[PDB]
């Protein structure tokens, strides 16, 4: 039951497990800036392989990288794609990950927004809608 | 239960009441909320006034459905539950169909029991229980004056210019367009659909050099027309002209040859010819609506049945899959949603194949 | 997987129904839903309109295949499923095999559990597989003023010389493949279907040894016509030919035959029977274009329908396929891109069946 974006963040930890000049631009693009709590250190072990220069492959990399990060990165290699990648699939995951945070920006402040509900405020509590609805319009 | 999806969009627009208050009424809503919601959603238009959930949060709290709707939770959670903003109509229809259910129940249920009640009256009971139910922009043409009184030819268009068996739809595409690919650089992916390209390359060159009327099919040409064919030979094969002729299929020949060339040549037009023997019609006609949506450029689609809209209104989508439907009687107009209603005339010869200007 | 992340683009576009029913239709979906999801995906955008999740939730809830399929419990799970709506292709050219898994498994599990039938009529189960499992530049042309005209035969061409009745088509074969075997080691083969190949061997030996008036079609001659025999078979045996009269053939023969006759013979031309017997006539020409492109040699298949290109049409297809149509009244070679096309007939003798050029 994996949602929409969780796989667009994976549109990296497999597109750079198999192609690293399709990973140098991530340094430029997704620093990051990453979403998930254990998916930041994974990137931190990706770019550091680009310097020493050895045999780069799907499974040669995922052992650097001791334990836990293998019934995870190996399950990041039980996938169903290929190495024919577009310019507008490279301009796609630009929003995806780094902006899933902005989907969050209609949750933690709603706790406040919905707490103006409990005080029967609809004068000004019926404005944050514009600082929400017409905030997602970018 | 479309209602849920039917009420929560007058925020996204927000004037998503421009057609929504030009369609139905609050009654259709079963729950005492949605009705008295849409009832107080229909007091704005007196000026007016205009559109905001807050103009309704000072409206359903004023006439207390504040404690009679679904509470605050249920109010914003309408902005939070409707995505596709371009529907509205639509959309709101299924509810009237849930209300078409309602259009029958407390009509028939009345009568079904009337054999235990109006027993009695009957002829009275009849005629009443029955009378209840009684309700330039502007991609080119060559004769520049023809991207004007209509205005192109532009991105996402099912430009249909049809005619009878071999009148206009046969070679019309070999005229206007050979000024978008040969003259300006907005290339093509063509399909010959009244012949193979061997006969559809033998029909357009007739226009250039005043050639093909002696003829080429039987013999050759005269001395000065070779020194006029050599002045008509290099604007087809050399040119960005790449037709396709493949036999009885559905539609896939286009897209099997019109996806790889999205990045290569440029794609400024996509070309289509005749219809009624490529093997009903709309599953082949809508196969060009979301195509000019995906590839993004003006497209020509010459169908067959006068041609009026009416006579091609049963042998093709045409009115719907294409707002634009020009004809070939002159290029008769019918329905345009891109430019002014100026009509035009260019005379046709019928031999050398040329629609020469007025 | 290849399905468990598919439908998102049809909301993200959402008019991505065109690359779906592109190479596909509503049936390529085992999982009880996706099929009538896509059937409910077609007739909806068959208006109309184009597309959005809700409009999909409509006809499914209508066919109450939302009590029958499940409900909205998938809509959010498939709106939120696709992490990029550019796969699409793809994925309809990688998920093909997924349901193509069983295109020849239905048509094979049949015959296996249907040894338990034809026993009886035995033989016939051959043709169910045939229609359910199944689915001088140059090596010289004909004449020297016809080998300074068009020029050939070159690498890979489907040819049809639509030959008239009444006038003749006999000696044309005795002057397109009579001397080409008996000079250079690009040898040939002769398809003579409906008649036994051996009655046709009174046609070219009586046209290579110039002996056919005493006569060479019925027994013992007068002590004379045993004169010019040294020119009939005295060159037609030091070459390499397979003459033919094998059953009322389809065309997959000369595909399995020509996979081991390109490796069985020497190959310069492949002379097949007239295009109006092999079957149901039009289909044969369409798959006769590729035949010149396999064995790496141009392939011939004439016809028995004025004579022009619209009489092989009152019994066939041809135009989009064969791109060089010669004739016999007059070899009206009125088709190509190479350049030369002309009006040419030749003189006749008919005591020896001889062609004449000047």
């Amino acid at each position: 039951l994996l949602p929409a974006f969780q796989n667009a963040e994976r549109l990296l930890l497999a597109h750079m497990m198999r192609s690293r000049d399709v990973a140098l631009v991530v340094q430029e693009r997704i620093g990051g800036r990453f979403n998930i709590e254990e998916h930041r250190a994974l990137a931190a072990y990706i770019y550091a392989f680009y310097e020493e220069g050895h045999e780069a492959d799907p499974g040669a990399l995922i052992s650097r990288i001791p334990g836990e990060l293998q019934p995870l990165a190996s399950e990041l290699s039980l996938l169903l794609i290929a190495d024919d990648v577009s310019e507008q699939e490279l301009e796609d995951y630009i929003r995806h990950v780094l902006n899933r945070p902005k989907w969050l920006m209609l949750k933690v402040k709603e706790q406040e927004k919905t707490e103006a509900e409990r005080r029967k405020d609809f004068l000004t509590a019926a404005r944050i809608a514009k600082e929400m609805i017409e905030m997602k319009k970018m | 239960e479309a209602e849920q999806a039917v009420l929560g969009a007058v925020f996204l627009d927000p004037a998503a009441l421009v057609p929504a208050s030009e369609i139905l009424i609050p009654e259709d809503f079963y729950r005492a909320a949605h009705q008295k919601i849409f009832h107080a959603m229909l007091r704005v238009a007196d000026r007016g006034e205009p559109v905001d959930l807050v103009t309704v949060t000072a409206e359903l709290a004023a006439s207390e459905q504040l404690e009679e709707i679904g509470g605050v939770s249920y109010l914003s959670e309408l902005a939070d539950a409707v995505p596709t903003a371009a529907n509205v109509e639509y959309y709101a229809r299924i509810v009237e169909e849930k209300s078409v259910l309602r259009r029958l129940i407390r009509t028939a249920t009345s009568i079904a029991q009337d054999g235990y009640t109006r027993e009695d009256e009957i002829d009275v009971l009849l005629d009443e229980a029955d009378r209840k139910i009684m309700e330039i922009t502007g991609i080119p043409t060559g004769f520049t004056e023809l991207d004007r009184m209509t205005s192109g030819f532009q991105r996402s268009d099912l430009i249909i210019v049809a005619a009878r068996p071999s009148v206009g739809k046969t070679a019309f595409a070999l005229n206007i367009a050979q000024n978008v690919a040969t003259k300006t650089n907005e290339n093509v992916a063509i399909f010959s659909l009244e012949m193979s390209a061997q006969q559809l390359v033998m029909r357009m060159l007739c226009a250039e050099g005043n050639i093909n009327a002696q003829n080429l099919r039987t013999g050759k040409l005269t001395p000065e027309d070779w020194g006029k064919l050599t002045m008509a030979m290099g604007s087809l094969s050399n040119a960005g002209i790449y037709i396709d002729d493949t036999p009885s299929i559905r539609v896939s020949d286009i897209r099997a040859k019109c996806r790889r060339l999205k990045q290569e040549s440029g794609l400024g037009m996509i070309v289509i010819d005749y219809l009624q023997l490529i093997q009903e019609v709309s599953e082949i006609s809508r196969s060009l609506k979301a195509l000019a949506r995906e590839l993004e450029v003006p497209v020509i689609a010459l169908s067959q049945l006068r041609p009026m809209m009416s006579d091609i209104r049963e042998s093709g989508s045409i009115e719907q899959d294409a707002d634009i439907v020009a004809f070939l009687y002159e290029i008769i107009i019918a329905k345009q949603r891109n430019g002014p209603v100026g009509t035009v005339q260019l005379a046709f010869i019928k031999e050398y194949n040329k629609f020469v200007n007025l």
